[PDB]
């Protein structure tokens, strides 16, 4: 057309899920036939670490772990020759409600990710990356194993890659069932054989992160798109998104849609598009939708809701985020206050023990507030307690979990207030309508 | 030397020092828990929070005292209502599945907890006052536990400052205490049964709560009946 | 004694982390007992704090923290059911009440046969494919639609190995049609 | 309503179990704590059947491998509960009318309990 990118546009290319479910994809040999390690293999004797962190910075892609940090800058704060071991990791723990885009890369097209963590590994002079997926994903956890031995029999990973003096090996390292173990921090000690709570952030991992050494942390979708990226230059990549949202990103959808899954999607199309054109529209009336994570505060099924651009800003200033692109569409047979009554009890149950607000607050007096206003035995007091119970663990948790789990309530109230109050004024229980077949 | 403003006072500090500390050095003061002297300070009770100012500039978020350094021409605000309202909710979170034994405790009136309950607890909202919010089953578990001949464990009573678990792994070095399941099912406990340190008394003194209680002197008098006296130990040479 | 009998999966192991490292064994370690015996006992632990040299009280902390590992006896097969909001608007609680109430098993018991054992979890990962049910570490039962769930039941009763049991139905992979 | 009142029946009859099982199995039985709403009850009226609130199967160590509480007298939401110490497993028996004592929906009878003790005295019993 004319300029920018931003959906079903005939200039869009597939990049990351492309080959994904085709068969056969996760091979040695069907990556080095379709495309192979090519760009590494040119990276590596060519362009120097800063170089290839530069590339990386002008195209303007930002973690797409949900925090959205701009990960060339992230790159940027490693030591740079401080005769140090250095460690690159990788967060493939996916454990967020409604978010499932990482279990595929690895599932299908590890390689892929061996490809990137080769490249980001250079940029920052680590010799050593690790692969934190979680204890759940097991297919996952075969397929990246694999891939990483017979990368290692073909020299792809070892002592000298492609003779250059630049040494890379990989180690996958399981999970055991805990949401807790995918915050950056608390994700070192947990592979480092304690209990996993998040450490003090003041001081960050690229001072001080695994074993004390210099590391840096990214998520599986982030060191992807450092391939094509690499590959096509930042140019290509900044052709698709806005303003600050940059390249393109895997949207995923669950709830109640035609078709729901994973959508690769430039970073900027509508909720419009993904519910409707790619997902098939809603089968039941929908009332509210999670937009990122479940982190991510709830939005009402609007037609001002449905035009927005999905992005690090259009969503931030519509009272919400994008998390990790997982949407979740919520019918109107189910309530909002029931929605939330389970989020929260999940965020109860994860919640690591460390600060008195997270632990006895949320998992002790939020669940418990929610369980008695659920059954109808709560008076509009218990409604305005749960109210002024935010504020007060909102601000001020030790990690952002406990924030995780007022934000999203916060905005139930900002929205749909009527649900709770008129539950609690007619002594009702949450509807439980028949939802499964 | 860093100059800083706690609350109406100004006061010199070198670099390296804790806002906590430099509020405490001005004067004022700030509930405390988890923190402790000679131990590694974190912000795990999360009730040292303040206001802080680097200008006017507020930052936008409390900050845990106990675990920051001053900057220079730095404000700390711990008075205002905004404060003193977080400060009577973190008393009331820490109450909400505390036990209810107050009068038959060991830990007297010589207990952090009750105490800085009742100094920034019950906050001044400006009709009855509301002692308690939290109106639902508390949190039962195991309760009066020895853990050697010389101490006795409370789990019920522990309000999970690290003090403990922190104080093993720091300064005798004997990781015979830790914690166990998480988020609000956890509790203290030990595998290293016989409590093997030479150094597991001190814990007793640390405690905040009555969890950890000398068992030497179980149910003997209340804490201010005792006639304290003050000496030295000449069981050896230190 | 646990690891007398494989002392190359302990070789080979602690090769993946440094020297002043060895804690970071511990989850791999559990991790194995695990899918060897199917439960940590205590000796497990005293053994695992021994190898990766540090104290009993340390692992078992450690140990509890995560969910997956269980601390007692599990039956042949340990059901997880996805509980969370995308399988709830799919069907978990009537899934989990149709289970727990067929079986007539909670928790901590196990069925009179040995082999089924229940327990909740959190989102599993493949939300697009609800309602989802793990097994023990194979990959997931997606879509247990009841069709689907009696089939699974049947078919692990009967005997046949899970990684090849006929179900009803087609389910997706990153992608999922309904109708 | 008056489940209340047959909730604290039942609450009584668990603690009859637990301590037949004790002696039966030869275990340690240990009442862990009383109801406050009872030690401070003071010229108030009082007429629940027992005044234990907390109850235990400990074992040679003293380490609890079974837990067990019922909601006091004036507080929200009641059930009683069984907690298998190190092994995060939690349980919530309520009362049904006309149905007894059961955990969602399955009858928590005298025969499913000692399951559940008999298997978590295996497992997790230290000495
Ligand atoms: N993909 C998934 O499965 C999940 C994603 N999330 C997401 O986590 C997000 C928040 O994550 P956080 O890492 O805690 O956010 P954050 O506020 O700590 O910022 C994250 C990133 O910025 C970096 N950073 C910020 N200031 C820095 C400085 N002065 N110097 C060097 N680096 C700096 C951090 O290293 C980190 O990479 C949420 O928005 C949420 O959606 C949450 C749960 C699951
Ligand atoms: C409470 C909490 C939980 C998190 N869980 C995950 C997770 O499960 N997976 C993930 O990739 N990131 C998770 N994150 C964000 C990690 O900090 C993140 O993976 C890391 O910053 C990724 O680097 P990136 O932003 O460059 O992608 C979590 C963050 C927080 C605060
Ligand atoms: S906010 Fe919750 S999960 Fe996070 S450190 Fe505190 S207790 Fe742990
Ligand atoms: S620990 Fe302190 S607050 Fe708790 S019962 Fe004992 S004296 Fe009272
Ligand atoms: S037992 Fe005492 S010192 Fe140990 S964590 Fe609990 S309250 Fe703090
Ligand atoms: S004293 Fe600062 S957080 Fe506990
Ligand atoms: S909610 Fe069940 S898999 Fe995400
Ligand atoms: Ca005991
Ligand atoms: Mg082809
Ligand atoms: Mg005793
Ligand atoms: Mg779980």
């Amino acid at each position: 057309t004319g300029p920018i990118l931003s959906g079903l546009d005939p200039r869009f290319e597939r990049t990351l899920y492309a080959h994904v479910g085709k068969e056969g994809s996760w091979t040695l040999d069907y990556y080095l036939r379709h495309g192979g390690y090519e760009t590494a293999k040119r990276v590596l004797k060519e362009k120097t670490p800063d170089e290839v962190i530069e590339e990386v910075k002008r195209s303007g892609l930002r973690g797409r772990g949900g925090a959205g940090f701009p990960t060339g800058l992230k790159w940027s704060f490693m030591p740079k020759d401080d005769g140090k071991q250095h460690y690159l990791i990788c967060n493939a723990d996916e454990s967020e409600p409604g978010s499932f885009k990482d279990r595929y890369i690895l599932e299908d097209v590890p390689h892929l990710l061996i490809e990137g963590m080769i490249l980001a590994g250079y940029a920052i002079r680590a010799t050593v990356g690790y692969i934190y997926v979680r204890g759940e994903y097991r297919r996952a956890a075969d397929r990246l194993e694999q891939a990483i031995k017979e990368a290692r029999a073909r020299g792809y990973l070892g002592k000298n890659l492609f003779g250059t003096d630049f040494s890379f090996d990989l180690h996958v390292h399981r999970g055991a069932g805990a949401y807790i173990c995918g915050e950056e921090t608390a994700l070192m000690n947990s592979l480092e054989g304690l209990r996993a709570n998040p450490r003090l952030k003041p001081p960050f991992p690229a001072q001080s992160g695994l074993w004390g050494k210099p590391t840096t942390i990214n998520n599986v979708e982030t060191l992807a798109s450092v391939v094509p990226i690499m590959e096509r230059g930042a140019d290509w990549f900044a052709q698709m998104g806005t303003e600050q949202s940059k390249g393109m990103k895997l949207y995923q959808i669950s709830g109640p849609v035609k078709r729901p899954g994973v959508y690769e999607l430039p970073m900027g199309t509508t909720f419009r598009e993904l519910i409707y054109e790619w997902a098939g529209g809603p089968l039941e009336p929908i009332q509210a939708i999670i937009p990122g994570g479940s982190s991510t505060p709830p939005l009402p099924f609007t037609e001002e809701v449905l035009d927005t651009p999905m992005s690090y800003e259009h969503l931030q200033a519509k009272g919400s985020m994008l998390g990790t692109g997982g949407v979740i569409l919520i019918p109107e047979r189910v309530s909002m206050v029931d929605a939330m009554w389970n989020l929260t009890r999940f965020y109860a149950h994860e919640s690591c023990g460390k600060c008195t607000p997270c632990r006895e607050g949320v998992a002790g007096f939020m669940v418990n507030l929610f369980a008695k206003i659920g059954t109808g035995q709560g008076e509009e007091k218990d409604v305005e307690n749960l109210e002024a119970l935010l504020p007060l663990i909102e601000g001020r948790s030790f990690c952002p979990l406990a924030d995780a789990a007022v934000w999203p309530v916060k905005g139930s109230l900002r929205h749909f207030k009527d649900q709770y109050l008129a539950l609690a004024r007619e002594k009702r229980p949450v509807p439980r309508p028949s939802l499964w077949r | 030397m860093v100059r800083v403003k706690v609350n109406d006072r100004i006061v010199e500090v070198p670099p390296g020092t804790s806002v906590m500390d430099a509020v405490f050095h001005a004067g004022y003061d700030v509930p405390l828990f988890c923190s402790e002297k000679h131990l590694s300070p974190i912000g795990a009770c999360r009730m040292c929070l303040v206001r802080i100012g680097l200008p006017i500039q507020w930052q936008p978020k409390l900050a845990a005292s106990c675990v920051t350094a001053v900057a220079d021409g730095m404000v700390v605000d711990t008075l205002s209502d905004v404060v003193r309202e977080a400060q009577a909710g973190m008393v009331e979170f820490t109450l909400l599945n505390h036990p209810l034994d107050c009068p038959t405790c060991d830990k007297g009136g010589a207990c952090e907890l009750q105490d800085r309950t009742v100094e920034y607890g019950l906050y001044e909202k400006y009709e009855l006052p509301v002692y308690t919010r939290f109106e639902f089953t508390r949190r039962h578990v195991d309760k009066h536990h020895p853990l050697s001949p010389f101490v006795i464990l409370d789990r019920e009573r522990c309000i999970h400052c690290k003090r403990c678990v922190r104080y093993f792994e720091e300064v005798p070095g004997d990781e015979v205490l830790d914690f166990i399941e998480r988020g609000v099912h956890t509790f203290i406990g030990t595998m290293d049964f016989g409590l093997p340190s030479g150094f597991s008394g001190n814990i007793t003194d640390i405690c905040p709560v009555g969890a950890l209680l000398d068992l030497t002197a179980r149910f003997r008098a209340r804490n201010w009946e005792m006639e304290e006296t003050p000496t030295t130990c000449a069981l050896c040479p230190v | 004694g646990f690891f007398d009998d494989k002392q190359d999966f302990l070789e080979e192991t602690f090769a993946k982390y440094p020297p002043e490292g060895r804690r970071a064994a511990i989850m791999p370690l559990l991790r194995r007992v695990q899918q060897e015996e199917g439960w940590i006992r205590p000796e497990r632990i005293e053994e695992i704090a021994r190898l990766v040299g540090t104290t009993p009280t340390e692992v078992m902390g450690v140990a509890s923290f995560y969910s997956y590992y269980q601390f007692v006896p599990t039956g042949k097969y340990h059901l997880q059911v996805c509980a969370t909001l995308s399988c709830k608007l799919a069907g978990a609680e009537e899934l989990w009440d149709y289970l727990t109430e067929t079986l007539g098993i909670g928790p901590g018991e196990v069925t009179p046969d040995g082999l089924f054992s229940v327990q909740k979890v959190e989102c599993l990962g493949s939300c697009h494919t609800a309602p989802v049910i793990q097994v023990n570490d194979e990959p997931y039962v997606e879509c247990v639609t009841r069709a689907r769930l009696e089939a699974l039941l049947a078919g692990l009763r009967a005997g046949k190995r899970l990684e090849e049991i006929e179900l009803p139905g087609k389910c997706g992979h990153h992608v999922h049609e309904v109708e | 309503a008056s489940s209340e009142r047959e909730l604290y029946e039942a609450w009584v009859e668990l603690l009859s179990w637990m301590r037949e099982y004790a002696q039966a199995k030869g275990v340690r039985f240990e009442k862990e704590a009383d109801f406050p709403d009872f030690i401070y009850r003071m010229e108030r009226p009082y007429d629940l059947p027992t005044t234990i609130m907390t109850a235990s199967l400990s074992d040679g160590l003293g380490e609890p491998f079974l837990l067990a509480d019922v909601s006091p007298r004036h507080a929200k939401l009641k059930r009683i509960g069984l907690r298998l110490p190190r092994a995060h497993i939690h349980l919530h028996a309520h009362y049904e009318p006309g149905k007894g004592l059961v955990t969602g929906k399955i009858p928590l009878t005298k025969e499913r309990f000692f399951a559940l003790a008999d298997r978590a005295r295996e497992a997790l019993a230290f000495a």
